[PDB]
């Protein structure tokens, strides 16, 4: 039983690394495609506020 | 170029009626009419169109008025003749409101007659300064276990209901407008409090429901609705809060105590970016005027509590606001959250868990805090609390377990505020320990079973704990009497 | 003098077209025909001889037309031993209905900062009495201290802690500026000044001098009160000698009051939101708050932080404008933890062996370090210390015997004690003897 | 005369319209009548932009504007060392005036191609991590860059405190000369570093150029041109300057004020267009000329204030882009008592390996070596790999305003990385080395001499430093 | 014609003139300057009034100076003996070794080859180099993105291509500097005089130099790929050569027209770039093609901003792209030679439409045993390292052999290493790859296949490893 224990314990860490970094990936994609939402959202509002001068 | 430039002043200037106290629509559009003439009108007056319509003179520029319009521009036309009336904006105050439904501007549209007060009062008169006030003291009951517990509300504050959308908000203010039907049909006269409901920017059938809900509850008799739907121009929904906090700053004035909710003021904050924008003024953030937080400030800041040499009043002021997607880093949430004492802040997760009022204890707060409770709540919340933020931060096993029997003992139906004795009988038996020994999922079946208890067998306690405020001694024996007899006759 | 007329009205924002002596930059003018004194300082020159200013109080009733007369002279205060225990908005008028303030030097709030000559070396520490504080960042008189953080962490009851401790152990004419906050809390501040003792109504005493311009003002009163308060200290400090304390409270208020100036001032905006001319601005003002060889202003700003977020243009930009910043975090107010000073964001420039010693230069490294790396018997000792940093009946825990407690705890010494035995108490005695009741107990 | 005469049309915030002036250049240096000074930013068709170099209260619509027919420059020379001046080359520190003999333009043009040569000799930092991981070479661009209060200035002071030994020698060609420009700091924070400087004797050789928070946006933005136009001075005379702006972030924001005042279209975060131009034709003049033309160099360390760790920012990658490497210094490793708060893995020097010292190249390459196989990982071989990077990483930390001779770091780390701090477990490394250090210094001088006059650590000196090492740690508790 | 500045705005210029407008993308040349400026027009404003931006630094301008026209865009001096030579947006000598005195100039802002003139099959540019023509090919007149960095040797394998280039074809190079740092170009100049690609003594000069530092404005940044792109354009049509053009950072040719489009005034677009991003990044490259008088195949060095391969910079370039090839510093630290990522390059002209079934299905393989034996790594990481399979072992000892296979030594590096540079054609690389994973090479030792040319030399150092 110690036997089939640390096994089992490795093939569950590899499995739950292996989601792990596939939601850092995903997450990363959602990150930049955040930062760049951000950066346009605050060029439109200093391009309007120029414009009403 | 120059919007009074244009060839007919030129023309008939230089070939050569009154343009002191009147004037001539230059350009009307998106209810914003430019004005020339009127060299006398003063920021900020009320003037007249031709067709009935008033407005507002917001923008005095060097060659015409920038005014904007209380109704629909299709009744205004290019050349139409501008009054003057001399005033700003007022609005009729007293007691006469009290059941009825007005508009933004004090007009009745309930149907039920004219109203038919003596006192006008103006809108955009200055907030009571440092001196005439005083600490906030008196409790405001909202009879909702975890707002009067864990986040209480004095008479004189200005709590934020802050959340998204659909979380519980009308409800919570709408549970507090019903509870103070205790105290307003007594005799007791420094207990009552005068509700006002500011309804900006909402359906009129949403208004109706709540008309509708507040006389079924029969707490219309003492409530003002000011209502600026939806479909009302831009300046009536930035108006209506002004109206309605000189409605409830009558109260205050003469020694009694009023509560006012704006429901809501990001709607405002719309209103008055839509008429920003429209009177070319620069955008900010988010598009919204530079000057938005000194109109959420101005606004709020007339809730006062005044010393006894000012007669004693108070108006306690409920602006609710609506995030999107829980995100309290906007510009009008920020601005809100920093104007206000503290915020009971609503959250979507814990609404579907079945924690309802949803309210986020770990987010709330109240800057008043214990001076605003009666000592009997204040003994038992002050060791909730505590309890509670143990539980949460590690959210050991007697902490856990705490912490849930307290979180299922804060749930609470709508339209149902507790009195103040009873909250504090149910706070009482779950704090102590009597429900360690009950699974989390029957503490609501204890709660009413108990609270049926303790109102049919102890109303001689209840009248003692109402009488005095605080937990005796001896009541403090006949609470832990009454806790253990039911824990024993429980199933 | 020189008279103008009102041609524009715009918000806060009024246009005045003079004849004949056109005003500098700066300067204040006054509107004519008012019940109540409307300042208006101006900000731009427009050419055609008209000139932009930012009204000082709202601009309702103001008409096309208008005079308005020149002060020749930017917004002069009254200064002096006059000034302490009343209360004044930006322009020096009294607010606390006691009377004028009869004194004998009035003084332009826009002045030029101290030079470099002028420049002070001298550290020596401040002791407060609260372990954190004075433990991790301790306080440097003649230094500006800055209390970061976001609504609801503990800025304003810190600043009253303060007040207390610091005001009333001091022989030095405090001086406190209400920079856009409540009036509720206003009004608490001062009834509880005059009923202890800091402020004497009669034969006057007094040794605190309150500026208050509060949320329900214009952006302009907001961003001018600061230089109010500003003007007083500087009083206090150049032509009479004294040791000054400035309490600013608060000054995102004043930061952001320039937001809202800047919108409309006709003037393209910079990031997030804030003015093209934040920076330099809020820099002339916090370069007059320093320790010249006359004498010192040690101030104590506590400064709004919009949504925790820290690395806002107007926090980012005060941060560099301090000596000994401690920061009242969220994260850790929300642990019941109080005051809510985050230890791995609170910087002091004093916390160095050469000034400080060794003995407390090595215990707030290691309590530090404890905190960061938070070995269970390592993460057992983080949490007693976390608990131990919390102070509440008041507490005052002197220097060295905080030093010493911190260094029980970390060596080890009291291992055996519960973690919540250091949960709100002074001193490593009262930690001990609460241990004490509570294991006899339970 | 509306020719070299013009007249102030309006006024606010900085910005001087003024009408005339049909014969002035583009950035040419005006004075208006009140004693104030501009520069002619906007030439436009019917008015000129000027920036004024002080306040708007003073100077006021109608005024008289003259103009000077230079373009804006500053006295340069070996009469500054010693002085602080302002942005403008006017002394500040009440010493009197400047004696200098020449002025010199700041905004000349970098060095071309041809006249510079490969970056070879070490500028000695005296601080271990920097000079071990990320060696700084004259004629190198590196950035210091990292959050507030995590230990920037520390490593520009150290630097210049360090150049004493070698300013105070005899060697012509090792000695430096280093400017500190002081941008958006507080005027406290620049008169306490004065002291520091001077108090280390290390004045005689320093130029401090300071545009603190409460001068001019122009001023905080002229300032890192004309420090670096004083540093130019001694690379075009065969001489070394080290120049340090602090920071480079106020000077960018003191030019988006300027330039959204003057009306100019801004681009991200309200930055003007060229705002990377203004930082790559300032950070490109520190060039190391070959011996053709003097042989002499001028190397760059600016200083950068990220906002939470955030170095993609707009100025942060600008600069980034720009330099030749970068030195991060972190908040999270500044309470870990890991100071200097370096963070190696980050932490780059493009032209470093090729100026670090023989000596030195020999001990960091396999401490580098080890440290990154550290970091890669963090049984009875890797934690025999968490040890050693525990010894090595408690052998970089760093006390201030003490840096090393390059012969006592390369002594200190040899002894960590042959592997005899092995037996120490690590709260002791620490101790050892200030007593170590004591040790060689005290009587080993002939070791450390010949090291330094040698430069690499030849077989006999090896030796002598191996049984050296192992006699101390014998001896020690 | 002449006309007169009439505004100076930071590097944009307004000039006006009496008679003769110049068209947009036209040179005009300011007068009384010490130095050589150069303004280009960007817009007509109308009232005779022209917006131009500088190519040069605009201070000492006065409003008045004289403004003379030149009548074509910008002309740079093209031919033959622009090679080894550096050179400015302007056309200008950099390198202080005096003027071009070539024969002709070419104005830069041509048109793209038209429709008719597009050669129209694809076609493999043999580069020599074993790893880029076995997995990821380059395509004659195709656009190829360099991920590499500073750690990993890039100038030595650009310089290998030139030279490699210049000897299987007959093909000269141009390098553009498009925002390069002074000292890099500066120790890329003595690099490339140092392995000869550059001879300061004969016209052997394999290559030429175009540069825009860093220290320059917008306008020349923008404009220097398109001089550089100029002077190739020259040797394809007008030599039928192979052209090799290189852009040290096409990143800081986006960003440089972000810049010059903010200084006109324009709003600006998705992040912050310029809202012509996509038109200006295609006049360009649709200038790098095969046209029926020769070639043009541009290797463009790749900066993603903030590691984003979505930013609208990299997500624009990658539209031209038809190869890939990635220097990873993991490969060198290996100790192979060029260090490309075998694995993470690419090709468009992979498919065995284009490259035959031989050559698609010997790349295909080698990738598939690569793949396996880091699957086969990640598993051995067990530390029980034992072979219940005898394919495991197999293949793992064949991908090394391969993965090491995949190492060469330069011409370039002949100064340095005694090893002699072995260019080896493609199909000698397609079959010695095909060999060894026929399996027939196991007899031989690993150590031989290291640092080889093809697999002759490969079968004549394992028995000389004895
Ligand atoms: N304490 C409660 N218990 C059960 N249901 C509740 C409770 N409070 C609110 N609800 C229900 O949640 C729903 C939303 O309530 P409510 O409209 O009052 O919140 P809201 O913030 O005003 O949402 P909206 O964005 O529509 O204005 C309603 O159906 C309401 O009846
Ligand atoms: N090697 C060190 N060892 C110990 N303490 C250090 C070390 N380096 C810096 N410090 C301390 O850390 C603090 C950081 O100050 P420092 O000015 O050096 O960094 P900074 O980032 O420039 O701060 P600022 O944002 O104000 O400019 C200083 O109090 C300094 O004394
Ligand atoms: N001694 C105390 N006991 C209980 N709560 C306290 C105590 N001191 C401060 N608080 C709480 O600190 C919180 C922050 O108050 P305040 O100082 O107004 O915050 P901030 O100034 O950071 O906006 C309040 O909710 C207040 O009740
Ligand atoms: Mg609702
Ligand atoms: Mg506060
Ligand atoms: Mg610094």
């Amino acid at each position: 039983s110690t036997t089939s224990e640390q096994s089992a314990r490795m093939t569950a860490m590899d499995n739950a690394s292996k989601n792990a970094s596939e939601m850092i990936d995903k997450l990363t994609l959602t990150f930049n495609r955040t930062r760049q939402a951000v950066i346009t959202k605050e060029l439109i509002e200093i391009i309007s506020g120029a414009a009403a001068l | 170029t120059g919007t009074a430039e244009m060839s007919s002043i030129l023309e008939e200037r230089i070939l050569g009626v009154d343009l002191e106290e009147t004037g001539r629509v230059l350009s009307i559009g998106d209810g914003i009419a430019r004005v020339h003439g009127l060299r006398n009108v003063q920021a900020e007056e009320m003037v007249e169109f031709s067709s009935g319509l008033k407005g507002m003179s917001l923008n005095l520029e060097p060659d015409n008025v920038g005014v904007v319009v209380f109704g629909n521009d299709k009744l205004i036309k290019e050349g139409d003749i501008v009054k003057r009336t001399g005033a700003i904006v007022d609005v009729p105050v007293g007691e006469e409101l009290l059941g009825r439904v007005v508009d933004a501007l004090g007009n009745a549209i309930d149907g039920k007659g004219p109203i038919g007060s003596k006192t006008r009062r103006r809108v955009g008169l200055k907030a009571p300064g440092i001196i005439p006030r005083i600490s906030v003291r008196e409790p405001m009951q909202t009879g909702i276990k975890a707002v009067d517990s864990l986040v209480p509300i004095g008479r004189g504050q200005r709590e934020l209901i802050i959340g998204d959308r659909q979380t519980g908000k009308t409800s919570i203010a709408i549970d507090t407008i019903i509870n103070q039907k205790r105290f307003n049909d007594g005799s007791d006269e420094k207990k009552k409090l005068y509700c006002i409901y500011v309804a900006i920017g909402q359906k009129r059938s949403t208004v109706a429901q709540l008309v509708k809900r507040l006389t079924d509850a029969d707490a219309m008799k003492y409530t003002i609705v000011v209502s600026a739907t939806a479909s009302d121009a831009a300046p009536l929904q930035y108006l209506a809060p002004y109206s309605g906090c000189s409605m409830g700053e009558y109260f205050r004035d003469n020694g009694k105590h009023a509560l006012i909710i704006y429901d809501d003021l990001s709607k405002q904050a719309v209103a008055y970016r839509q008429m920003s924008l429209l009177l070319r003024r620069p955008p900010g953030r988010e598009a919204y005027p530079g000057d938005v937080f000194y109109l959420h400030s101005r606004l709020l800041e007339r809730a006062a509590k005044m010393n006894d040499a000012f007669g004693g009043g108070s108006l306690t002021a409920l602006p609710v606001i609506e995030t999107q997607a829980g995100d309290v880093s906007a510009y009008i949430p920020t601005n809100v959250i920093s104007i206000t004492d503290g915020q009971i802040f609503l959250e979507t997760e814990l609404f579907y868990k079945g924690i309802r009022p949803a309210i986020n204890v770990g987010l709330s707060v109240s800057r008043v805090g214990s001076a605003a409770q009666t000592r009997a709540m204040k003994q038992v919340a002050g060791t909730m609390k505590l309890e509670l933020a143990q539980y949460r931060e590690v959210a050991t096993q007697q902490l856990l377990s705490r912490g849930v029997r307290l979180t299922e003992l804060l749930k609470q139906g709508q339209y149902s505020p507790m009195a103040i004795e009873e909250q504090v009988a149910v706070i009482y038996a779950g704090v102590r320990g009597y429900l360690d020994k009950l699974e989390p999922s029957k503490i609501t079946k204890f709660e009413n079973a108990f609270l049926s208890h303790v109102v049919s067998q102890h109303q001689a306690l209840l009248g003692t704990i109402r009488a005095d405020g605080k937990i005796s001694e001896q009541s403090d024996a006949k609470l832990k009497e009454i806790v253990t007899n039911f824990l024993a006759g429980f199933e | 003098a020189a008279t103008g007329r009102i041609v524009a009205v715009i918000g806060a924002v009024v246009d005045v077209q003079f004849d004949e002596g056109l005003p500098p930059i700066l300067n204040a003018l006054e509107v004519q025909g008012r019940e109540t004194r409307l300042v208006l300082e101006v900000a731009q020159h427009l050419g055609e001889s008209t000139v932009r200013t930012i009204a000082m109080d709202g601009t309702e009733g103001l008409v096309r037309g208008q005079k308005v007369l020149d002060s020749g002279a930017p917004i002069k205060i009254p200064v002096g031993p006059e000034t302490l225990g009343r209360i004044m908005n930006v322009i020096g008028e009294p607010i606390d209905e006691r009377g004028p303030i009869k004194t004998k030097q009035f003084a332009p709030i826009h002045a030029e900062a101290p030079e470099f000559m002028e420049m002070s070396v001298e550290q020596e520490i401040l002791v407060t009495g609260i372990k954190v504080v004075d433990l991790l960042a301790p306080y440097a008189k003649g230094g500006k201290i800055g209390l970061f953080g976001g609504a609801g962490v503990g800025k304003t009851v810190l600043i009253m802690e303060l007040i207390n401790n610091v005001a009333k152990a001091h022989g030095g004419y405090s001086v406190f500026a209400g920079v856009g906050e409540r009036t509720r809390e206003g009004n608490d501040l001062y009834h509880e000044m005059i009923e202890s003792g800091v402020i004497n109504l009669k034969d006057a005493t007094s040794k605190v001098a309150l500026v208050y311009g509060q949320m329900n003002e214009p952006p302009g009163a907001r961003a001018r009160v600061a230089l109010t308060g500003l003007t007083v200290a500087e009083y206090f400090r150049d032509q009479e000698g004294q040791d000054v304390l400035l309490f600013i409270d608060n000054i995102f208020r004043f930061t952001q009051a320039g937001s809202e100036v800047s919108a409309l001032l006709g003037r393209i905006p910079s990031a997030v939101g804030y003015q093209p001319t934040l920076a330099t601005d809020m820099g002339t003002m916090q370069e007059r708050i320093t320790t010249t060889k006359k004498g010192s202003i040690t101030s104590v700003q506590a400064i709004y932080v919009p949504a925790d977020d820290l690395t806002d243009p107007a926090p980012a930009t005060t941060f560099a404008h301090l000596d000994a910043t401690t920061v009242l975090s969220r994260a850790i107010a929300e642990l019941g933890i109080y005051p809510a000073v985050d230890p791995l964001d609170s910087t002091s420039r004093i916390m160095d062996p050469n000034i400080v010693g060794s003995e407390h230069y090595d215990v707030a490294r290691g309590v530090q370090k404890i905190l960061q790396d938070y070995d269970k018997l390592t993460v057992s000792r983080a949490r007693k210390i976390q608990r131990f940093l919390s102070q509440p009946m008041g507490k005052l825990v002197p220097l060295k015997e905080t030093i010493k407690g911190f260094q029980q705890i970390l060596a080890g010494e009291y291992d055996h004690l519960p973690e919540q035995a250091f949960y709100m108490v002074g001193p490593i005695e009262e930690a001990v003897a609460k241990a004490d009741k509570l294991a006899e107990e339970h």
